[PDB]
């Protein structure tokens, strides 16, 4: 594994077994690069030399999420997509591909319900479906008219997912219509995006003003954060939680009603990922540009 | 070869980066001072107070790499226009933190982007900046011909892509610049990176770049076709463009990843090398003009000022005006003596003007050729020139040539001439009072003598140019009026501007003038229909002359002589610059005017607005007589 990890932590996310994934990246000093770390004991974390894997990529980590259990899939500065996958031992952490597709710095990625398919958002304003196993990009999309913000693939539906941007649209995809977009709704540029895991027709979005709203695809909104809402994350919960991320540098806890249950001011940089553990379905993993990997116990 | 650049938004490692960069071959590389995605805070607590370094080292190049191979880039979160109020603080604080580290390290340019209507705020950041400190930064305002919103995908559904025209949302891009351009008070220091798109729009589209100060042409990977050996090229349109941006000499930039994965890098930086050997190669003029390009000089004059030995000898070295001067001489001589009356009549050749006497030769050469006998008198004014005569004269001319030494409103003739020859003329013909010195000479041509040349007329063409416009506005001197520089002509090669209307003559005067009542004296109306939106700030003046019958010289772009270079264009400024719809006429107003000491022009344009009247008494600009 790299000797010492970088200081700003971007991305943070559980699988089945409860092993932590973390995404890094040198925002700042002489390298501008990052790396990904996995964590089968996630309270030794964010301590690099009690980790089970750790390997060093060529650029920064905008964003990366998992692909089944052995996967990874990471957005580069580079302006590539790439998939990385543990060996059978799960101790080294090996490239399969690199594909430089982007013209600008790749921002937001999400795995859709096959989980043989993925889709990217980039600063060159284009959204692109990938094949996983071919390594290649099916349908490259130049929908918005500005930087591509969030991408979430929709749980249940392997053919749709939301899409945000600062050209101020929310877009409905659905690949199955000739004209694959739809524009929903806005006021406010839309900063982050969040299916909801059991109600298919159902999605949060949180504006770059610190509001979060509730949306029927067919509206429900509450001032949780004093600036830019970074991140979306539901609970495990069959009744689930929503955690609510921002750059005021705290994490909120919200129910079905958006209403306050839990609040942690604990970072002391930006908030930029959160993850439930599957394990224990109350702990919530939260990381920061502060380099902290808080564990929260959430009052459920 | 051609000055290129690299374009990146990921620098890992600046000194490897820089390297590879270098070895594809680019003199450049744009790139970010402070890392893209590394968003900070200057107000709330605790991101407030996030412990540093906030960016790299400076001592990671040398001075020299900073000063001459790196052009900063603006953090694409900076939006200082933001109608959020938190987003709008933290970003101006961010400009001019990034701005201020440009300055630091001494970088030669960097780059900021409209992508937007509402720059208003962007513009008062980077004005403030200008006027905060000693430093030289030049500003790369990063502007595409098509804005994204008009080239986005028509795939969605319920907000289907404009079918119907719009000339002026086709034209949108250039507004934000104008506007922001206007908002900093046209700065020196703030140019155009123009980027160029897959889909080109209507020429009208690209013709409104013309006249604006482009250092830069940003070409995405993207817009590059592939040929049948995998190569990138470009269309023809695209080429076609690229030819006329290697004419104003901007930097080129090469944005985006490599499409062309098979191939090397350098295919692209090659393509616009191949394409600026394969552009046609400078004609004698464009060899001479290189140099003068869009360079403001003083009019000559020569009644007033004696001119210099090395003056002389440039005006010398134009082989077609004395070539035509000698052919008009020559079909003059045949007409005035038949081939029965040749050896009984000798012909009085007077040179007005005669310099060190290229005009002397021409009348020789043209006498032997036509085998006519002439008796030749040489009239210069400078008596400097005239030390050249009679060495000429004593040497090789004999007494065929008399040399005299006074000005030709003076000079008391022996004998009437039969032919009086003159190259007097301006690049407004009339500008170096070539009028008032022949009528003045006149008296002492025989009743039937002719006069070369035997007419001339000016031209005018209302042009676009905000560079010429920034060149003028700088021309302003300590003790004399603070607006002067734009109520006097300037004598400069029209470079990057654009012509708005075809040129149409202005003032005439015929030699010689037989009126009872002589007065050289002017007043003109013109009117110019203009067939698109641009913006006035001047109108560009050529002449053609009458020598002789069929044998003439011009400057008109349209009738312009091949390889004539004695004459660039004139430039008539205007203090303030005046919007200009499709469709309107402007209508601008020329007076010659004159005393017994002074001659000079005034002028006006009356539609689609009024300016002031421009010079009115001769007060910034005369013409001494
Ligand atoms: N835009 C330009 C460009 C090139 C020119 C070249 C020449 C001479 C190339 O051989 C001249 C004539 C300059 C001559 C005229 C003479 N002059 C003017 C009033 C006058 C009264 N009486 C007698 N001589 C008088 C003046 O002294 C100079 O020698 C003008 C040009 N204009």
């Amino acid at each position: 594994a790299p000797a010492c990890m970088e200081r700003q932590l971007e991305a943070a996310r559980y699988r089945s077994d409860g092993a932590l994934l973390l995404g890094a990246s040198s925002l700042s000093g002489r390298c501008w690069a990052g790396s990904l770390w996995l964590f089968k004991d996630p309270c030794a974390a964010p301590n690099e030399g009690f980790c089970s894997a750790g390997v060093q990529t060529e650029a920064g980590v905008a964003d990366l999420t998992w692909v089944g259990e052995r996967g990874i899939l990471v957005a580069s500065d580079s302006g590539a997509v790439e998939l990385w996958e543990l060996d059978e031992n799960e101790t080294l952490i090996v490239s399969k591909f690199c594909k430089y597709e982007h013209d600008d710095i790749v921002s937001t990625v999400s795995v859709l319900s096959s989980g043989t398919q993925a889709v990217s958002g980039s600063k060159d304003i284009c959204i692109k479906v990938w094949d996983l196993a071919q390594q290649v990009v099916l349908s490259s999309y130049r929908a918005h008219a500005a930087q591509v913000t969030c991408v979430a693939a929709s749980p249940h539906k392997d053919s749709v997912f939301l899409s945000c941007s600062e050209d101020n649209r929310i877009l409905l995809w659905d690949t199955r219509c000739p004209k694959p977009a739809s524009q929903i709704g806005p006021g406010y540029l839309p900063t982050s995006l969040a299916w909801h895991p059991q109600q298919s027709e159902v999605f949060v979005f949180g504006d770059e003003n610190g509001t979060v709203s509730l949306v029927d695809t067919k509206v429900l909104s509450s001032a949780v954060h004093s600036q830019c809402v970074t991140g979306l994350v539901f609970s495990p919960h069959s009744v689930p939680f929503l955690a609510s991320l921002s750059e005021d540098c705290s994490l909120a806890v919200l129910d079905s009603s958006l209403s306050e249950l839990f609040r942690s001011q604990a970072h002391r940089d930006f908030v930029r990922d959160a993850t439930w553990s599957p394990l224990n379905h109350s702990l919530l993993t939260t990381v920061g540009w502060d380099h902290q990997v808080v564990h929260h116990v959430v009052p459920t | 070869r051609v000055s290129s650049g690299r374009d990146l938004n990921c620098v890992p490692e600046i000194a490897d980066t820089l390297g590879a960069v270098a070895k594809q071959g680019f003199d450049f590389l744009c790139m970010p001072v402070f890392h893209p995605r590394f968003k900070r805070e200057f107000i709330q607590e605790p991101a407030k107070n996030r412990p540093g370094p906030q960016t790299r080292s400076d001592l990671l190049l040398s001075g020299r790499d900073w000063n001459t191979l790196i052009v900063g880039k603006l953090s694409p979160w900076i939006r200082p226009d933001s109608k959020v109020e938190k987003i709008r603080r933290n970003s101006e604080a961010a400009m001019l933190q990034e701005l201020n580290f440009g300055a630091y390290l001494g970088l030669p340019a960097f780059l900021l982007p409209l992508n937007q209507e509402d720059n208003t705020n962007l513009a008062r950041v980077l004005t403030n900046h200008i006027h905060t400190g000693h430093h030289s930064s030049m500003f790369w305002m990063r502007v595409p011909l098509v804005a994204p919103e008009d080239l986005r995908d028509d795939i969605i559904e319920n907000a289907p892509t404009t079918h119907t025209e719009e000339y002026s949302g086709e034209e949108k891009t250039w507004m934000w610049w104008h506007n922001f351009r206007t908002l900093c008070d046209y700065s020196k220091r703030i140019a155009v990176a123009l980027e160029i798109g897959a889909d080109l729009p209507s020429n009208h589209v690209i013709d409104r770049w013309l006249g604006e100060p482009i250092k830069a042409a940003i070409l995405p990977t993207s817009i590059f076709l592939t040929n049948k050996k995998g190569f990138p090229v470009l269309s023809k349109m695209h080429q076609r463009l690229i030819f006329r941006l290697l004419k104003l000499e901007v930097q080129f930039i090469i944005t985006g990843t490599n499409h062309h994965s098979e191939k090397e890098f350098c295919s692209y930086l090659q393509y616009l090398e191949y394409l600026s050997q394969n552009r046609p190669p400078p004609n004698a003029y464009e060899l001479f003009a290189k140099g003068y390009e869009d360079y403001l000089q003083s009019p000559l004059q020569p009644l007033m000022d004696n001119l210099e030995s090395q003056t002389y000898e440039v005006f010398e070295k134009d082989p077609i005006k004395y070539s035509q001067y000698q052919q008009a001489i020559y079909k003059c001589l045949l007409d005035r003596v038949p081939e029965e009356e040749k050896d009984t009549n000798v012909q009085v050749l007077m040179v007005l003007g005669a310099g060190r006497g290229p005009l002397v030769n021409a009348s020789l050469r043209a006498a032997k050729q036509a085998d006519r006998r002439i008796k030749l008198y040489a009239v210069e004014k400078n008596p400097n020139a005239v030390v050249t005569l009679e060495n000429w004269q004593f040497e090789e001319w004999g007494s065929q040539v008399t040399v005299v030494s006074s000005d030709m409103r003076e000079w008391v003739a022996p004998e009437k001439a039969d032919i009086i020859v003159s190259e007097l003329l301006g690049s407004f013909a009339d500008n170096e009072l070539s009028p008032e010195c022949l009528d003045g000479a006149q008296h002492f041509l025989k009743d039937d003598g002719v006069s070369i040349p035997g007419e001339y007329t000016s031209f005018l063409a209302p042009i676009s140019s905000s560079k010429l416009y920034n060149e003028v506005r700088a021309c302003r001197e300590k003790d004399r009026d603070p607006e002067a520089q734009f109520e006097m002509p300037y004598v400069v090669r029209l470079h990057n501007f654009h012509q708005l209307s075809a040129p149409q003559p202005c003032f005439t005067f015929s030699h010689p003038n037989r009126d009872p009542m002589i007065d050289n004296n002017r007043y003109c109306t013109l009117e110019f229909p203009v067939e698109v939106n641009t913006v006035l700030h001047g109108f560009a003046g050529y002449f053609e002359t009458v020598l002789y019958q069929d044998i003439t010289l011009s400057i008109r772009p349209e009738t312009h002589s091949p390889g004539m270079f004695s004459w660039f264009p004139i430039l008539f400024p205007i203090k303030q610059p005046i919007t200009v719809r499709e469709g309107q006429t402007i209508c601008v107003r020329f007076w010659r005017c004159s005393n017994s000491k002074k001659v000079w022009y005034e002028w006006a344009v009356t539609a689609p607005v009024c300016s002031a009247i421009h010079n009115p008494t001769g007060r910034s600009y005369t013409i001494g007589l």
